[PDB]
Order: C-alpha cells, then structure tokens, then sequence
DNA sequence: CACTAATAGATTAGAGCCGTCACGTATCAA
DNA sequence: TGACGGCTCTAATCT
DNA sequence: TTGATACGACTGCCGAGATTAGATAAAGTG
C-alpha cells in the first residue's frame, strides 16, 4: 500500500517530462496492491487523474476498487462515482439499461418522463433484434450500429429531459455554455439521480472523474462521449493530459497495440502520387497567400516551412510527379522497375527497358522522407492551433482532440479524407532501424476505371509499440505494474527516455515487422 | 347527473359514465413539451347550489404510471371528454395540474 | 442475479398571470 | 415598475 | 371637402406497392 503510493509519488515530480515507472514485478495480490494506494492518492489530492489499465473484463477490480474508497476517505468523503469512473462497453451499457429500467432501479426524474420510457422500448425491442443477430453468428458491424441508433436514442432523451429542467434550452446544446450549466445543475440539486447518471454514463462529465479503471480494448479504441454522437479517441482527448495511466499486466498492453495497429495501417490505404502532389499545392497554398491567415501565420513563422516547399519544388521536377505514371508485386523497403520519361507520350513508362533509370527504388525513400517531415511540420502546426483556439474559447475541457485540428489543418490545404487521415497517420510520431523508419511497402495496380495512369498504392508502417508507449509517455506517464516480439524493446526505451526509464496481408506484415524486429536485435 | 351523461360531439345520447364531473376536451385543446408529456385542457361544466353554470378551465397533464394514492384521468376519446380512472387500464393516464410556463 | 411494497379528497382562496387597449375601408352627414 | 380585469392553477381549508 | 359612425378582417390535402443496387463504417465477452 505504502510502497505503491511511494512509488507512485515521485511521478508527479517526474512528470516534468512525464517519467517512465520501470516494472514493479510480483506474483492477485499484486493487483490489490495498486487500488487501495491509488484511492488512497487520489482521495488525498484533488488534481490528480488516473488511468488503471487491466487486461481482462472480470480482471477489472469494480467491487474492490469500490471496498477500498471508503476505507481510504475521511468524514468529507466524496460520492465515490462522482470521481472514480469505469469505462464499460456498449453491449454490457445496453444490458445494465435494461436491468434499471426493468426494476425501478432508475430513478424517477427519468421515469415519469415518457420521451425516456419509449426510448427504452425501442431499446429493448432492440436488444431482443441484436440478441436474435448473436445467435445468427453474423458481422455484429450492422446490428451494432442499431444498437448504437438505440442507445443515442435514449441518451439524447436524456439530453432533452435535463435541458429543460435546468436554466437553458435551445433544442450541439451550446457545447461552451448549456454543457457548463447542465453539468453544474445536476451536481446541486440531485441526491440519488446523480449517483445512477455517474455511475451509468461516467462520460457525461469526464473531466471530473479521477481514477477511470477501463480494459485496454477500450483504452485503444475510443469511447462514445454523452452529448456527441461521434466517438472520440482516447489516445487524443484532452482527458489524457498530465495524466497518471497505471498499465496492469503491462506485457500484455504489447499484442493489443501491435494488432490494432496493423489494421489501421491495413486499413486506410492511397496513392502515394498523388498524395503527395496535393500536399504539395496546399503547401503551396500557404506561402501564396490564401488560408484563413488565422493558420497562415504560424506558417509563415518557423523558418523551415520555406525551406520544405522549396525541397518539394526541387523534387517535383527531378521525378515528375506532376506527370502521370504508367504502368505497362509488393515492394518492401527498410526484375525491379525503373522510369524514363518519352516525351512523345509526355508520361513516364516504368517497363522493363533501363533506359534511363534514375533508381526509381531510391524515389520511393526521398517521397516517403519528404512525407514524414512534412506530417511533422503540420503536426506542430495542428497542435498551434489547438491550443490557440482552445485558449481563447475557454470551455469544461471538450474541444479540438488534435485529430480534428489536424483534419483541418488538412481539409484547408485541398486534401481528401483518405489522404488526412494517411497524412495523420504518417504524422503521429512526435536506435534500430525498425524503431527508427518503420516498414513501407508499395504495391502497383492497374484498373480499367483509369488506364492512362497506374496508382502507386503505398502501405505506411512507422507506429511500433514502443512509440506508442513513448507518444503514450508524452501525453501522460505510464506505470509498470506488469509481472521475440512481446516483450516490447525495453533496451530501446532505455535507451530513448535515458534518465527517466527505471527506479522501484495481415499475416504478411506481421511476419515482415517481425523479422526486422530481429534484425535490428 | 343528466349533464355528466352527455358528450360533446354534436348529435349525441345518454352515454353511462361514472366520473363525477364533466370534464370536455378535445384534439384542438392539445400540446406536447420537449418531453412529449400530452397535456389536453377540458372545460368543466358545473351547476352549483344556486343554478348558475360554471365554465372553469381544467388543465390536465400526463403521467407514465398508475399513482394509487392521486386521481387519475384517462381521455375518453370517442365521446371526447376526460373520464375517471379508478383501476390501472390500456392507454395513457392524466393528472390535474399544469406546471409549464404559458 | 432482484425487487416487493401497497398509496385523502373536495372545495374554496388567492396570488399572479395573459391580453386587450383596433385598424384599413366603404359611406352618409355638415 | 403601461395598467385594468377576468380567471386559471394552486396552495389552502375542511371534512 | 373632409370628420363621423357602422363593419368588415378569405385557411389546402387527405396512399399502396413494388423494384433495384448501392465503399462504407466497431470493439464485445457470459
């Protein structure tokens, strides 16, 4: 108990640059351990968020975290849910909806109400259909978005039940202001109420949750908020700053990180020509003026936005990539093709020919180099303008998540969906070789939809769980309650975090990522 | 007695009914709230001691469940006028009051 | 996984509401 | 503190 | 040639059925 909590003290001083906590390392007990010396730091420090991450549903101490709060609290003990926050799913929200509403359980603010009754037979109705649909054994994507139809639907219901009560109206509910009154209404007046809607809906006021006990699939794959619709990630939220995130069973936070990973980068693909000739025109967007110069500034200033458009200018007409290729294989990186340019077609042709190869195997690295430092510069600049606007639209912590200011940032400078997100994607990375440039396979493609030109597909891989764990550890500081390629790299970290580390084609590319792994060992 | 037998529909007859007054609303006497709570509003038709007739406005608002220990209305909507609830029925159930605003 | 339990009316008396303070047009007197 | 004046909900009174 | 006095102030319509192909799109465990 005491030990846990002296060793979870020294973090906040750490936090400076937000320290590693090394591997505490033991043999259930364990795990008992934590919960009572993190409710005892938090009831004792009011500014203080942490972050218990488990491994398993029944592995989440609920019952114990809950023995173990008023143990810890004095006479002014706090309403317990009020602080202490579990993330649950949507499935299990579903179920516990059902269970209070059938026995009363609910209170009767949002049971004489009829907008909320027939929200929960329209719920019920369908959570008998998403029953009928898990018996079927089918793809749960079409009867989980019902199922999240539903439930908006009575979490709307109770939007519209609290708007009117308290001193506001106007039915995004005023997202800077009814959201602040809302909150403050339903934390004065209600006795019991409150207690059901935190320990119901713990995201309707996150910001003033102190512990959020959560499984790590949750923690890595966004959560719903109260009043949007959509869902927002957990790695970007506000929430997580200067947080304390304690990873139980932390070998096991390796496997997760590196599968979904693998299908996000399996997922979201484009064309890496003209992907980068559109980033091209918005960068040159900038300097020519245009944009809302509200972004233009920032631009303008820090030197080496000059200095990356006059490379892209350089480059564009070393490799014509204002010209359309031509086709006539994967293509790792760490019988081959080469790349003229016959006037005459005004095109160039890559069949095998060499006439005039300018090793386009070494155009893929300089375009994938120019990408990557390009994605950094906006990255900086997106979050520029997060906290700008953040700052002056002082609010109850809930505005621009920096996947929205990078979105932005990339939707003024003339860039597709797909394309923001690759960009982002390439862009969220602020030693081996795999630690250091990832793996980047290429794969041509030809299509009857457009035969004067070839899309140069391009599959990007730079996010490793050891940076995740080290962005992780720039947002908030990790502990290490834990006990080939799952193992993290822990030489890496020591080696990157130094004086802060210690102290007491799925298949496909997971085969490739695993062996650079070992060579880079 | 003979008043609290009648309806408002125009060409009517002697209807039995058990609720104590005479209570008429109809769909044009209807709003909802942001909480679709129905909220009619009757006219009471009343001769009092002295046979004068009284045309008080009653405001009726919706309630969810049964309440056993509050009178209970449920709207009589053929013969369009608000009846006595002395056992839980099918339908939707009123109670006397109107806390809205307007 | 879980609920059971088992519940003033009727009639006045008053504070406080809305809502109506009529308007643009043919038309006979003076 | 436009104000008059009917009258509507609602707290009060009354078993 | 204008200053009275008695009356206008106008809301629409009103279902059944049958045929297609259409990238997508999350995060769960009793």
């Amino acid at each position: 108990v005491s030990d846990f909590s002296g060793m979870i003290k020294k973090l906040q001083s750490q936090s400076p640059e937000h320290a590693l906590m090394l591997l505490n390392a033991p043999t259930t007990g364990k795990s008992y351990t934590i919960i009572r010396a993190l409710c005892r730091y938090a009831i004792k420090h009011e500014n203080f968020r942490a972050f218990f991450v488990t491994d398993q549903k029944k592995n989440l101490k609920e019952q114990d975290f809950e023995v173990a709060w008023r143990e810890e609290s004095g006479a002014v003990h706090k309403a317990f849910s009020e602080r202490v926050a579990v993330v649950r799913s949507l499935e299990d929200t579903v179920n516990k909806l059902i269970n209070d509403w059938d026995r009363q359980q609910i209170p009767d603010l949002y049971r004489s109400s009829p907008i909320f009754k027939k929200s929960l037979e329209n719920l019920g109705n369908a959570f008998k259909s998403f029953g009928m649909m898990k018996e079927n054994e089918f793809d749960l994507k079409n009867a989980w978005t019902m199922l999240s139809r539903a439930e908006y639907q009575v979490r709307r219901a109770m939007i519209t039940i609290l708007a009117d009560k308290a001193h506001v109206k106007l039915k995004f509910k005023l997202d800077s202001i009814s959201k602040g009154k809302i909150r403050e209404f339903v934390s004065k007046q209600p006795k019991a109420d409150s207690k059901w809607l935190n320990e119901t809906y713990p995201t309707f006021d996150l910001e003033k949750k102190q512990i959020i006990i959560l499984t790590t699939a949750k923690f890595i794959k966004s959560y719903t908020p109260f009043f949007e619709k959509r869902s927002k990630a957990f790695r970007y939220s506000p929430i997580l700053k200067d947080a304390l995130v304690v990873l139980d069973e932390f070998d096991s936070t390796k496997k997760q990180i590196l599968e979904s990973a693998i299908d996000e980068a399996l997922k979201i693909q484009a064309d890496l020509n003209s992907l980068f000739v559109d980033l091209s025109k918005g960068l040159n967007k900038v300097n020519e003026g245009q944009l809302p110069a509200k972004l233009g500034k920032s631009f303008t200033f820090r030197d080496a936005f000059k200095e990356i458009l006059n490379d892209a200018e350089q480059l564009t007409a070393e490799f014509k990539l204002d010209f359309l290729y031509k086709m006539e294989g994967f293509v790792m990186r760490v019988k081959p093709w080469n790349a003229y340019f016959d006037e005459e077609l005004r095109q160039v042709v890559l069949g095998r020919q060499p006439r005039n190869d300018l090793n386009f195997q070494r155009m893929l690295p300089r375009i994938s180099v120019f990408l990557k430092g390009a994605t950094k510069f906006i990255l900086n600049r997106a979050r520029e303008y997060q906290v700008s606007e953040n700052q002056k639209l002082s609010s109850l912590d809930d505005a621009m998540t920096i996947e929205d200011a990078c979105f932005s940032i990339y939707a003024a400078l003339g860039l597709s969906k797909s394309q923001a997100k690759i960009l982002f994607s390439l862009g969220h990375d602020f030693g081996r070789r795999f630690q250091q440039r990832g793996l980047s396979l290429f794969q041509f493609t030809n299509d009857p939809q457009h035969d004067l030109q070839t899309k140069i597909n391009a599959c990007f891989f730079n996010e490793t769980p050891e940076r995740y764990l080290l962005n992780l550890l720039s947002k908030a500081n990790v502990l290490g309650l834990s006990a080939v390629l799952d193992n993290y790299d822990l030489g890496y970290l020591r080696e990157m975090l130094g004086p802060r580390l210690l102290d007491g084609d799925a298949a496909g590319l997971r085969s490739i990522i695993e062996q650079e792994y070992l060579f880079d060992a | 007695l003979l008043l609290n037998q009648q309806s408002a529909n125009e060409k009517s007859l002697l209807e039995p009914c058990k609720t104590p007054e005479l209570l008429i609303s109809g769909e044009e006497w209807y709003r909802e709230f942001r909480d679709m709570r129905q909220q009619y509003y009757a006219l009471k038709l009343k001769v009092n001691w002295q046979q004068d007739l009284e045309m008080s406005v009653q405001t009726f608002t919706q309630v969810t469940e049964f309440q056993w220990d509050k009178q209970i209305y449920q709207f009589d909507e053929k013969r369009g006028r608000f009846q006595l609830c002395y056992q839980p029925s099918p339908g939707i159930y009123f109670v006397q009051g109107n806390h809205s605003a307007n």
